[PDB]
């Protein structure tokens, strides 16, 4: 009697994968289901990805270490390093409470104010501190690191003289991963890397393949001689048979890029296109760039190069053609502005690229894969 | 079946309700002694062990 | 001291205090706070309409009295003025355990 990989592996699977961790006290069904085939998910996991799976008591949780880190993987409800600044420090907070200890918001505020490592003071008598530090706060909530005796934090928006009653829950112990070394040696987060992997030396190409593929939206080719995609490119069939056997993607292969697809995306996951307006401009440039090969033909590397004027000229005639049809939010907005959200977007999905030096806009191929139009009848429509 | 005289059966129903009624009391008492907030309070220390 | 709480201005809540107390050390759920002793007191029709304030001052008295240990609670909180609050535990001492036994052997 031996295990074997299938329907409950893969939804194992996907669920660790879109998800940071798994609680018992919270997601009973999915931990009963992750633990059952814990076993060749371990096996599985080590063997391709070389990801630490690791199981507990009270959580599931996947170290997910990026191979090169980027913009869309960091804790997305975060808008400035001061709030990832006041999470760390929140968290250095926790470690001085013993488990379902009870502290005042006041306190975790006196706190984080005191140790908060930059040369200018973090004061609460600010709007913008304030707010900071509700949104740490919040997300530390959404982790469940600290449960909320009744009260109220979103008040301490227009209300410095809030109060509130915390209680630090058992998970905070477990939040962060372990670090190789007296982590206080190193020096800059790039060490970081060097040193995870470091204890992947063994088929390290096929581990960062793997890495790449399932967590990015896309692998994007350095140069013509790129090693990971010289890997894709002479193992194009059996990556393909062996994702598709153990999950839900289905590969996908260019001259300048490679990525995985999926069919039907469940309820949990984020997936391009979406709601979001952006991506329809997304998809009506991606079309209005197939349109005019001659004038954006791509370099051999696939990229597309154009200057923030030239950019701003292809948005403005976007506007002109599909403007009509765009969400009211981008309509009402100068050229400028839409670049600049147009381009957030974009590096979100890694679709294209700002050039540090000459600020030279880098579409992607990625961007070619996907082109979007208005229905027929409305596009006459909006001839009327 | 009823072939007996009716004191015998008032005093078996007297022992037997006398007894319930004791469980019951017992019940009662050690639910609230299990559902304490006394106890609620009372794991946060060594008292827990009491 | 305990005549006081046996004929003092309020002999009849201190008694009924105490009854309760001793009541809950006879089933071991002795160390109780002020809020269970104020239900009590509003369960009994004449001090139905009873207040924490009074069982405040009648409590302190107590304890000058020795009738009850004083335990601090800084363990838990419910609410933010809970937490703020100095709060009290209190359990009876083994002398009001025995006196309040003889009077209920007298009652029975």
């Amino acid at each position: 009697q031996t295990q074997l990989f299938d329907e409950k592996a893969i939804q194992g699977m996907d669920i660790l994968f879109h998800h940071y961790w798994i609680l018992r006290a919270e997601q009973p069904e999915w931990y009963q289901l992750i633990r059952e085939r814990e076993k060749v998910l371990r096996r599985y996991l080590d063997e391709k990805f070389g990801l630490r799976l690791i199981v507990h008591q009270h959580f599931i949780k996947l170290e997910k270490i990026p191979v090169e880190p980027e913009g869309w993987m960091g804790i997305q409800d975060f808008q400035e390093p001061m709030d990832y600044a006041i999470f760390c420090c929140a968290l250095a907070f926790l470690e001085g409470k013993a488990v379902d200890e009870q502290f005042l918001l006041s306190e975790l505020c006196q706190e984080i104010q005191a140790d908060y490592p930059g040369d200018f003071p973090l004061d609460w008598t600010l709007y913008t501190h304030r707010k900071s530090l509700i949104r740490a706060v919040k997300v530390l909530m959404e982790f469940q690191l600290i449960r909320t005796i009744d009260g109220d934090i979103g008040r301490f928006d227009q209300n410095e003289e809030q109060e509130v009653l915390y209680e630090a829950s058992t998970y905070s112990r477990y939040f962060m991963r372990t670090y190789p070394d007296d982590f206080s040696s190193y020096q800059h987060w790039s060490e970081l890397l060097k040193e995870d992997w470091k204890l992947n030396q063994e088929d390290e190409r096929r581990k960062r393949v793997y890495r790449k593929l399932f967590f990015s939206p896309g692998l994007h080719r350095l140069d013509q001689q790129d090693p990971d995609f010289l890997y894709i490119r002479n193992y194009r069939n059996r990556l393909a048979e062996d994702i598709e056997k153990h999950s839900e993607y289905k590969l996908h292969v260019y001259k300048n890029t490679a990525f995985l697809s999926i069919a039907e995306p469940r309820q949990y996951q984020q997936v391009f296109p979406n709601s979001k307006a952006s991506t329809d401009i997304i998809l009506q440039l991606s079309k209005y760039i197939h349109g005019e090969p001659e004038r954006f033909k791509a370099n051999e590397n696939g990229e597309i190069l154009m200057t923030e004027g030239e950019f701003e000229q292809v948005v403005d005639d976007l506007r002109q053609q599909f403007g009509t049809g765009w969400a009211k939010y981008f309509r009402d907005m100068s050229t400028k502005g839409i670049r600049t959200e147009l381009l957030r977007a974009m590096k979100d999905w890694m679709m294209a690229e700002v050039d540090s030096e000459t600020s030279l806009i880098r579409i992607k191929s990625l961007t070619g894969v996907m082109t979007g139009e208005y229905p027929s009848d409305f596009q006459t429509g909006g001839t009327e | 079946d009823l072939n007996k005289s009716a004191e015998e059966y008032m005093r078996i129903w007297e022992d037997v309700f006398r007894y319930f009624q004791t469980i019951r009391t017992s019940t009662a008492d050690y639910i609230a002694y299990i559902n304490s907030e006394q106890t609620d309070q009372r794991m946060q220390t060594e008292a827990f062990l009491v | 001291i305990e005549a006081s709480y046996l004929t003092a201005d309020s002999a009849a809540h201190y008694r009924t205090i105490l009854r309760y107390f001793y009541h809950q050390h006879e089933r071991m759920r002795d160390f109780i706070a002020p809020e269970e002793l104020l239900e009590h007191m509003r369960s009994i029709p004449a001090f139905a309409d009873f207040q924490e304030d009074q069982l405040h001052q009648q409590l302190a008295q107590l304890v000058k009295w020795n009738n009850l240990i004083a335990r601090q609670d800084m363990t838990n909180a419910k609410t933010i003025e809970e937490y703020k609050k100095k709060r009290f535990r209190y359990q009876c001492t083994p002398y009001t355990v025995e006196i309040e036994r003889m009077i209920v052997q007298l009652e029975k």
